[PDB]
């Protein structure tokens, strides 16, 4: 029912992986030290997972099981990410 | 409606719900997850 819920997860990976996304193409082209123009673009994901992770998936469908997996997953690049970032800040 | 293979494609090169819609992010999730851990 509350499956408003897992949607409101996927709008918030549908931004987190376009914003990351580009992060990671800039990230990977800049040489050395021009890399700091991914910043902007992993700080507006990493937000965009934060929000993500939020949400309460309270349900109990094999469906909804799969939703909190995927904040699971989005909690996993929240961490990668700023870790990035913050080697690049 | 479009196979899950192409939303995760479009997705990726940023173009153009439900149980479906989950399978696409949790495998988007997957990949950059694949291409954080390479960059290291």
């Amino acid at each position: 029912m509350g499956s408003m819920e897992a949607e409101r997860v996927r709008v918030f990976h549908k931004q987190a992986f376009e914003y990351i996304s580009i992060a990671l193409r800039i990230d990977e082209d800049e040489k050395a030290g021009q890399k700091e123009q991914a910043v902007e673009w992993y700080k507006k994901g990493i937000e965009e997972l934060e929000k993500g992770i939020a949400v309460i998936v309270t349900g109990q469908g094999e469906q909804c099981e799969r939703a909190r997996r995927l904040q699971a997953k989005m909690m996993t690049n929240l961490v990668m990410a700023k870790d990035r970032l913050q080697l690049l800040e | 409606q479009v196979d899950m293979l192409l939303q995760e494609m479009a997705d990726e090169a940023g173009l153009d719900t439900g149980s479906v819609g989950t399978s696409v992010a949790s495998a988007e999730q997957d990949e950059l997850s694949q291409r954080l851990a390479r960059l290291r």
